[PDB]
C-alpha cells in the first residue's frame, strides 16, 4: 500500500528565553500509516515523561501528532526530537533551533 | 463567520494484538472538543461541553460503540474486497460533519472514507449520491443505494449536525467566535557574506487559516519562499513562518504580508535592523 | 454530537 513519511518540526510554545519555563513541542505530520515513535531528547538523552495529542488527521488523510513537555531552556542544554516510522530506515533527529 | 463541525475517525487493525483500535476525535473549527478511544482506560476536550448532561453522554457513547463495531466489521469486509491476507495491519478513516454560514444555515455536509490512505467512497455535495473510487467501493455504493443510506445521512447533516453545531457555538461563544490575531516579527540571519535569510513570523493566532507571503519589489516570491506547515502551539493557538534568502544589502526591497481573520486588514512587515 | 454509523462498507 501507499506510505507517507512524516514531516517534523521542533519548537517552543512561547518565544524561548533562558531561565523561563516553557513547553517544548515536536509536531509530526503528513504521515501514513499511523504508527510512529517520537522522543524528545535533552542533551542526547530521552526525556522519560512526555505527553501527546490525540491521533487525528488532515483532509488529505495524512496523520498528525503533537508531542510536548514542560521545560526551562538554558544556554547550554541542547534539545531535539527523534522520530521513527516504517518509511524511515533509521530514526531521524531534528535539533531544536530557536530561530525555526 | 462560517464554522464547521467535524469528526475524524480512525480504525486500525493489529493482528495478534487484539481487536482493531478505534478512535474518534470531534472538532468545532480548529478546537478539539471530544475524543472517544476504544483503548481508553477510563471513558470519563472542551469546557463548553461540560454543561451537557448524562443523557447527552449516554447517546454519544452509544454512537461510539456502534461506530466501533461498524468500522471493525468494515475492516473485515475490506480485506475481502481487495483479496488481502489476514496478516497485515490496515487503516480505515472517515470524516463527517457540517459547515454553516454566519447565519447558522447549512453550507454543506460531509461524509467520506479512505482505506489505507486512499479515497474509497464519499457522499456527494447533493447529499443524495455517492462517488466510489474503485470496483470495491462500487459494492459499498450498491449496498448503500439499496439501503437508502444517503437519505439517512442527509437527515443527520441537515438536522442534527447543524442543530448541535449552533448550540456549541452559542455555549462556546467566548472562544469559538473569538479570532486571535497573529503576533508578527521579522528576523535576519546572514548565511554568508553575500546572502541573508529573512524570516517572517506569525505566532499566537486562532483559527489556523493564515496567509504569509514575501514580496520583492511588490512581486510575490512564491517559488523562492520556504513555508513551514502551520503548527499548533499547544495552547489553542497556531504558528507559522515564511523565509526568503536575499542578497546582502537588498533587505528593504522585501516585504512580508500577513492575512488573518483576526486582522482588520493585512499587515505589511519589513526587517527593521 | 456523534453520528452513529449503522451501515458499514
Ligand atoms: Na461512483
Amino acid at each position: 500500500m501507499i506510505q507517507r513519511t512524516p514531516k517534523i518540526q521542533v519548537y517552543s510554545r512561547h518565544p524561548a528565553e533562558n531561565g523561563k519555563s516553557n513547553f517544548l513541542n515536536c509536531y509530526v505530520s503528513g504521515f501514513h500509516p499511523s504508527d510512529i515513535e517520537v522522543d524528545l531528547l535533552k542533551n542526547g538523552e530521552r526525556i522519560e515523561k512526555v505527553e501527546h495529542s490525540d491521533l487525528s488527521f488532515s483532509k488529505d488523510w495524512s496523520f498528525y501528532l503533537l508531542y510536548y513537555t514542560e521545560f526551562t531552556p538554558t544556554e547550554k542544554d541542547e534539545y531535539a526530537c527523534r522520530v521513527n516510522h516504517v518509511t524511515l530506515s533509521q530514526p531521524k533527529i531534528v535539533k531544536w533551533d530557536r530561530d525555526m | 463567520g462560517s464554522h464547521s463541525m467535524r469528526y475524524f475517525d480512525t480504525a486500525m487493525s493489529r493482528p495478534g494484538r487484539g481487536e482493531p483500535r478505534f478512535i474518534s476525535v470531534g472538532y468545532v473549527d480548529d478546537t478539539q472538543f471530544v475524543r472517544f478511544d476504544s483503548d481508553a482506560a477510563s471513558p470519563r476536550r472542551a469546557p463548553w461541553i461540560e454543561q451537557e448532561g448524562p443523557e447527552y453522554w449516554d447517546r454519544n457513547t452509544q454512537a461510539f460503540k456502534t461506530n466501533t463495531q461498524t468500522d471493525r466489521e468494515s475492516l473485515r469486509n475490506l480485506r475481502g474486497y481487495y483479496n488481502q491476507s489476514e496478516a497485515g495491519s490496515h487503516t480505515l478513516q472517515s470524516m463527517y460533519g457540517c459547515d454553516v454560514g454566519p447565519d447558522g444555515r447549512l453550507l454543506r455536509g460531509h461524509n467520506q472514507y479512505a482505506y489505507d490512505g486512499k479515497d474509497y467512497i464519499a457522499l456527494n455535495e447533493d447529499l443524495r449520491s455517492w462517488t466510489a473510487a474503485d470496483t470495491a467501493a462500487q459494492i459499498t455504493q450498491r449496498k448503500w443505494e439499496a439501503a437508502r443510506v444517503a437519505e439517512q445521512d442527509r437527515a443527520y447533516l441537515e438536522g442534527t449536525c447543524v442543530e448541535w453545531l449552533r448550540r456549541y457555538l452559542e455555549n462556546g461563544k467566548d472562544t469559538l467566535e473569538r479570532a486571535d490575531p497573529p503576533k508578527t516579527h521579522v528576523t535576519h540571519h546572514p548565511i554568508s557574506d553575500h546572502e541573508a535569510t529573512l524570516r517572517c513570523w506569525a505566532l499566537g493566532f486562532y483559527p489556523a487559516e493564515i496567509t504569509l507571503t514575501w514580496q520583492r519589489d511588490g512581486e510575490d516570491q512564491t517559488q523562492d519562499t520556504e513555508l513551514v506547515e502551520t503548527r499548533p502551539a499547544g495552547d489553542r493557538t497556531f504558528q507559522k513562518w515564511a523565509a526568503v534568502v536575499v542578497p546582502s544589502g537588498e533587505e528593504q526591497r522585501y516585504t512580508c504580508h500577513v492575512q488573518h481573520e483576526g486582522l482588520p486588514k493585512p499587515l505589511t512587515l519589513r526587517w527593521e535592523p | 454530537f456523534l453520528r452513529g454509523r449503522a451501515y458499514g462498507l
